[PDB]
RNA sequence: CGCCACACGGGGUAAGAGCUGAACGCAUCUAAGCUCGAAACCCACUUGGAAAAGAGACACCGCCGAGGUCCCGCGUACAAG
RNA sequence: CGAGUGGCUUGCUACCUCGAUGUCGGUUCCCUCCAUCCUGCCCGUGCAGAAGCGGGCAAGGGUGAGGUUGUUCGCCUAUUAAAGGAGGUCGUGAGCUGGGUUUAGACCGUCGUGAGACAGGUCGGCUGCUAUCUACUGGGUGUGUAGGUGUCUGACAAGA
RNA sequence: UGUCCCAACGUUGGGCCCGGUGAACUGUACAUUCCAGUGCGGAGUCUGGAGACACCCAGGGGGAAGCGAAGACCCUAUGGA
RNA sequence: AGCCUGUGUACCAGGAGGGGAACAACCCAGAGAUAGGUUAAGGUCCCCAAGUGUGGAUUAAGUGUAAUCCUCUGAAGGUGGUCUCGAGCCCUAGACAGCCGGGAGGUGAGCUUAGAAGCAGCUACCCUCUAAGAAAAGCGUAACAGCUUACCGGCCGAGGUU
């Protein structure tokens, strides 16, 4: 609830990886991201064998515990916390100044970052993060 | 060789800690079928006696026989709805969004909540239509406490409460149904909800047993033979192998026991009435005489004598109802004997 | 016992027959398969190539031979082809059969030697290729991957 | 490479993004022809499918989309009918047409019906032990008759032998 | 198989040895299997009233005895309860030696039988002196 | 050792059965698209779960007083707590 | 005949430990693998049916009781849907057992002049420790979120 | 005939809480770990990840190749008896 | 064999520092202190200093993002998955494929055989009509019939085939 961000990025049709590096980035210069419509965000491959990788993670674990996450929410985030030094207190505060929503709470239309976006009608084997969280058995709440 | 055979116990109903709420607390609700209507009531165990019915079961080759059945009384008297509840859905699943409360209260409801003294009932349905007409809206509910003063038997006077979803036709017309019902006092009788025949599912917290060890716990073996007078019992053979060199919380061991939640499915209501028939000679020891608002339930219930037991239209039947069996005998003799 | 043992062309060349004793038979049972009596007077020449350096166990020739000369008769007992295999196992091979000490071998067998590059089979047949088939069958069951050759037969 | 597709007098075809829908006085198909650079577009008299690519696996795809547009063609004008046969040895099997499935009944004694519900706008018109499945969308139309067939497919036990169920006699 | 009408406490095992209730020339049987069974780790097989159970002669006729017969089980000292809710036991444990299809091997059963044997074994029933 | 209760059904797949369909005018279950289809997977159901560091929501009561601890009689609880 | 995969057997090597990492077999208790014995869904058949044989997907669940033997293994019996195989220091002795191997006593056979020996058999022949850390099962006290009562939410976690 | 199927309830002494008395074993250091990898090929400490708010009570002993004993087996010594 | 045993050499042992996730001997590099600068190996999307660098092409498997290696497997065999280069032959005098039509008679050849007629077996395999058509390439029948290949014509229209 209420997130004084410097930027909002718009994931819908852009390829997680490399918006995230740019969201990692930019968190380690000291400047608070909020990252918008997770659910639309999307990464090439083959369906099968993408899900496979996530569904193989949240099978992973122990009394240890492996807490992944389900809604295309947290894949997100974790997704650019593996792109932070999280345990190092720069690290962590970067990571924290960084948060992912599914849709978009503000008013303000987040923006597309460079070499991010994927055309649509050029691609054909990719899928959405809010696919591969029904697959997960998420709840669609979005 | 090394025979094959299933873990000791359940991994299904963990960690086997102690529960939070002595009052449970149903994780699932009916489906929004027929009319509208609240989706539970409660009530506290008084004991078990057995009655005699007629074989109602169609595809019995006993069907129309005498039959002798166990039964748990537990008295089911009036609760009050006192407040309608609205959740809203959002992105993070379902959120309280207002209440709708009364001004009649019960005389001792005071010795649980911090009864309101000023509330704005239209103010909060003004929010909650207006959350309808945005489609925010997510299920309905009522917060309903019941009236330990009516059972004698039962030493509290403390009410308990909890929150009972309201399922029925359209959204619009629940929702209405709910505000009639709390209104006007939000007295309800396990007659407005419940039929005899129906299959209801019983929630409660099992009886305590303290700290218990893996056998009764679990259900692991004594040692046998020779191994049971070496100077080991009662004691598993091992935390586990070598490796991995940690012990796993799959192994049985010692531990709470007892005072657990549980939902029984499919229960039966043999009975819904009032009155001492149901009672028995001497009363139900250590609980005393019934003579009120009653409910017989098919077989057994968790929880000891005197615990609050929930009750909620069974969400998944194998049998279709067979309503009002026919009572030819309540065993009233004494439980002492 | 597996190729895997003999295959590889690592060891000292053993042939020398002075100095070692007890070398059992070669199983390869002829050299000359068809019209013997005839000399290389055919229109179509197909070799077998062997692809890489390798040992080929006496075993595995007389298996390869027999798998191809054996439906070379797809032509007929008394077709009209002359095959060739022009290799022979020189190669003397042991086997250790005391666990490392004392652990030169006793002889077990025999192999021949084939450079990648080299013809081990050449048959000689008109314009009937059923050799080629033949050859398919035969690089079937020796080590090295094989590049079926033809030479005189420009009737494609 | 570039195909035109000159639209039938009796048709009207409209396209927006990648779905193309088209209409005739037999009815209206409406299908998804997404593939990696190829464009596909109704420009006045013809329906256009372009690409700058010319590999092998762009060209599958263009046959592909071109025999699905004439296939709509044909859907909306002439329509899509394939001829079914209902046959049965010792049980008289019974199809029927309740709702929007057929239902079978009776299949090798059965006591359960066997049944499967139609695709889209397809008429499942049966007389007799004759069965006639029509509409304007082939996938649907194809699909439906399969499925009519399908239902009454048997692994227990030998084909040869029980040959009971309905099949496909006349395919467009 | 058929219900029985009663629920059974299995008051026998794999080894027990039980009364032959009939004139076959076998005495004293044996139990080694309960037909249509599997137990668990540990655990005896169990058998009671109304099981068909694999058995051999232990005392009888020279020509019965070491013979390796089926039979079914018509008595048991343990208790069973009844739909009305009764328990019923017998004064011993007993079993009459039946053939392929289930019909006694004998001519005549010897003591009662329980009613709840009848719904199962018809031609061992319609052999019964007394049916309790 | 006694008694009660412990689904079905959806969704997506494998092997497999097929539809439409091109590269390759034909053919083709596959290349794009689609219909089905496992005791397996997801949901459903039961249990735990505000320490989920984005550390939550709602209603009322209260900030000179709401509520709570100690105390006393007891257990539906319990090795201390 | 040819090419491989596994790391359960056996052999090889001598890298690790001789200021000791307690043996075999069994038991008890937990997790896993699939090369699937049963169960589900399928394909082929020398598939009429019934009963089979062979193959594919598949590890959710199951795979049990007994007679000889210390046995592992294996032989045998009756049941069974089936009574699969394998890894976890040949899982598991700060858990048990101690029948076998392999101490000191003794006998027999064989060998030795003899002491005495045996990759032969046999009878008898011991099982230590009060848990510091870590791990997990359960139970509390505090702090953080930042006054209280009551009711909830559900990120995730477990289930056969 | 409770050795077993298959375990239950009970009795007495402990165990648990309280007053008083009051040791020992053991300790290079650090130490909240888990999954993998690596390394003299059997890692709480190296590497990568994962998890992890602190303290305390009770427990049964998975790991510290746990503690205890300069290996009895085996070989070696121009050792002993 | 992370085996045993030679040999030449460089290294570890007794060798830091940079790189290689970690790691005696692999790469750079041989090093007094301190300071500024430029490179080496290696690297430049983030973790992580430096490119989400440029021209062009391939790959759809997450192949791959793994110099060396006990350590990073992957083989014989197979692939109308796809891309590129070559050669031969056919083709607007209309090819390849498909669809339509034609596939005729002497004559159901002779022989054998109850039989045999394209097609059990044996021999032969001729000539007529014609724009085609085997003494029949594959099914089928008890033998016929029937269904088709070869062969010809039409429709079509551009490359096709090896
Ligand atoms: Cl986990
Ligand atoms: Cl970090
Ligand atoms: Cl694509
Ligand atoms: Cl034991
Ligand atoms: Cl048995
Ligand atoms: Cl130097
Ligand atoms: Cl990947
Ligand atoms: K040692
Ligand atoms: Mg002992
Ligand atoms: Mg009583
Ligand atoms: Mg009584
Ligand atoms: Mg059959
Ligand atoms: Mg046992
Ligand atoms: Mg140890
Ligand atoms: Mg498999
Ligand atoms: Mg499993
Ligand atoms: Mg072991
Ligand atoms: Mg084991
Ligand atoms: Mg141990
Ligand atoms: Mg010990
Ligand atoms: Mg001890
Ligand atoms: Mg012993
Ligand atoms: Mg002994
Ligand atoms: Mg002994
Ligand atoms: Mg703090
Ligand atoms: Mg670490
Ligand atoms: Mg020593
Ligand atoms: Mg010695
Ligand atoms: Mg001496
Ligand atoms: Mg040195
Ligand atoms: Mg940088
Ligand atoms: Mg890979
Ligand atoms: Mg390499
Ligand atoms: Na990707
Ligand atoms: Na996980
Ligand atoms: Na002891
Ligand atoms: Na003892
Ligand atoms: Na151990
Ligand atoms: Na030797
Ligand atoms: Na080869
Ligand atoms: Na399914
Ligand atoms: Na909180
Ligand atoms: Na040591
Ligand atoms: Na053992
Ligand atoms: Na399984
Ligand atoms: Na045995
Ligand atoms: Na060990
Ligand atoms: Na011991
Ligand atoms: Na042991
Ligand atoms: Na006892
Ligand atoms: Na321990
Ligand atoms: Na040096
Ligand atoms: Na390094
Ligand atoms: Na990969």
């Amino acid at each position: 609830a209420e997130f004084d961000a410097d930027v909002i990025v718009d994931a819908r049709d852009c390829i997680m990886g490399r918006v995230a590096s740019q969201v990692a980035e930019q968190a380690l210069d000291g400047e608070t991201v909020a990252v918008v419509n997770a659910e639309r965000a999307v990464i090439t491959g083959r369906e099968e064998q993408i899900v496979e990788k996530y569904e193989k993670r949240v099978d992973i674990g122990n009394d240890n515990g492996y807490f992944y996450p389900k809604r295309p929410d947290g894949i997100f985030k974790r997704t650019i916390r593996g792109m932070l030094p999280h345990k190092k207190q720069r690290g962590r505060e970067a990571f924290e100044s960084v948060r992912v929503y599914l849709g978009n709470p503000y008013d303000e239309d987040g923006e597309v970052l460079d070499g991010t976006s994927l055309d649509r009608l050029s691609n054909i084997k990719f899928v959405t993060l809010g696919e591969i969280s029904e697959t997960l058995g998420a709840n669609k709440t979005w | 060789p090394q025979p094959s055979r299933p873990r000791k116990g359940s991994l299904g109903f963990g960690p086997r800690k102690r529960s939070t709420s002595e009052t449970p607390r149903f994780n699932s609700w009916p489906s929004d079928d027929g009319q509208p209507g609240v989706q539970g009531f409660a009530g506290y165990k008084a004991g078990m006696t057995h009655v005699v019915l007629v074989n109602d079961e169609p595809n019995s080759p006993r069907e129309g026989m005498e039959e002798t059945v166990p039964v748990t009384v537990i008295e089911t008297p009036p609760m009050r709805a006192v407040a309608l509840r609205a959740y809203e859905d959002t992105p993070y699943g379902q959120r309280p969004l207002t209440e709708v409360w009364t001004d009649e209260f019960h005389s001792e409801l005071d010795r649980t909540l911090d009864v309101p003294e000023d509330h704005d009932p239209d103010a909060a349905e003004e929010q909650i239509r207006d959350a309808h007409e945005a489609g925010d809206l997510g299920d309905l509910r009522l917060i309903t406490h019941t009236v330990p003063d009516a059972v004698p038997s039962v030493p509290k006077k403390k009410p308990d409460v909890m929150e009972t979803r309201v399922g029925g036709g359209s959204v619009s017309d629940r929702l209405d149904h709910a505000l009639d019902i709390v209104e006007d006092g939000g007295e309800h009788a396990m007659n407005d909800i419940f039929r005899a025949g129906e299959y209801a599912d019983v929630a409660g917290v099992t009886k305590g047993k303290g700290t218990q060890g893996p056998v009764k716990r679990w259900g692991v073996q004594k040692r046998k033979g020779k191994h049971a007078r070496q100077g080991w019992r009662r004691r598993i053979g091992n935390l586990g192998p070598w490796n991995p060199s940690r012990v796993r919380s799959t192994v049985p061991q010692q531990g709470q026991t007892g005072y657990h939640q549980r939902t029984e499915l499919n229960k039966r209501l043999i009975d819904i009435g009032e009155g001492d028939e149901p009672t028995v000679d001497g009363g139900f020891v250590n609980y005393g005489e019934v003579d009120g608002p009653y409910t017989l339930v098919k077989g057994s219930v968790p929880g000891p004598d005197k615990r609050l037991v929930r009750f909620r239209p069974a969400v998944r039947p194998n049998d279709q109802p067979r309503l009002d069996p026919e009572v030819r005998y309540v065993s009233n003799e004494s439980n002492q004997g | 016992k597996p190729g895997a043992m003999y295959r590889n062309s690592s060891k000292p060349a053993y042939t020398r027959r002075e100095y070692i004793s007890g070398i059992p038979g070669k199983k390869i049972a002829q050299f000359d398969m068809g019209n013997n009596g005839a000399g290389p007077t055919y229109p179509a020449q197909v070799e077998l190539v062997v692809e890489k350096p390798v040992q080929i166990r006496h075993n595995a020739l007389e298996a390869a031979r027999v798998a191809a000369n054996r439906y070379v008769q797809n032509s007929g007992a008394a077709a009209n082809y002359k095959f060739r295999i022009r290799k022979f196992p020189f190669h003397v091979i042991r086997e250790n059969k005391d666990g490392m000490r004392a652990p030169f071998g006793k002889p077990v067998g025999t192999a021949a030697r084939v450079h990648g590059a080299n013809h081990i089979f050449i048959a000689w047949v008109n314009p009937d290729p059923n050799v080629e088939e033949a050859w398919r069958r035969a690089k079937m069951k020796v080590t090295p991957t094989i590049n079926i050759d033809s030479s005189p037969a420009g009737n494609a | 490479p570039r195909v035109e597709l000159e639209i039938p007098e009796d048709v009207d075809a409209e396209q927006d993004h990648l779905d193309i829908t088209v209409e005739g006085d037999n009815g209206s198909v409406t299908r998804r022809l997404w593939y990696p650079d190829i464009d596909v577009s109704v420009d006045g008299d013809t329906v256009v499918i372009e690409s700058d690519e010319d590999n092998a696996k762009t060209m599958s795809t263009i046959g592909t989309f071109q025999s699905h547009i004439e296939n709509m063609f044909h859907g909306v004008t002439e329509g899509w009918e394939y001829g079914m046969e209902v046959f049965y040895s010792h049980f008289p099997m019974q199809v029927n047409v309740e709702g929007d499935e057929v239902v079978i009944e009776n299949f090798l004694g059965e006591k359960a019906p066997r049944r499967t519900t139609i695709h889209g706008d397809t008429d499942v018109e049966i007389d007799g032990e004759e069965l006639t499945v029509s509409g304007p969308d082939i996938e649907a139309v194809g699909q439906t008759a399969a499925d009519i067939e399908q239902l009454t497919r048997i692994n227990d036990k030998d084909v040869r032998v029980f040959q009971d169920g309905v099949y496909i006699t006349r395919k467009p | 198989m058929e219900a029985l009408g009663a629920d059974v406490t299995q008051g026998l095992e794999k080894g027990s040895l039980i009364t032959c209730a009939d004139n076959t020339g076998a005495r004293e049987l044996k139990v080694i299997s309960v037909h249509g069974y599997s137990g668990t780790k540990n655990r005896h097989p169990k058998a009671g009233l109304g099981d068909k159970i694999t058995v051999s002669v232990t005392k009888g006729t020279p020509e019965m005895r070491r013979q390796v017969l089926e039979a079914v089980v018509v008595r048991q000292r343990k208790p069973i309860r009844r739909p009305d809710g009764t328990r019923v036991k017998f004064e011993d444990n007993a079993a009459v030696i039946v053939d392929e299809n289930e019909d006694p091997r004998g001519t005549e059963l010897k003591g009662p039988i329980a009613r709840e044997v009848a719904q199962r074994f018809g031609s061992v029933a319609s052999a019964a002196t007394m049916i309790v």
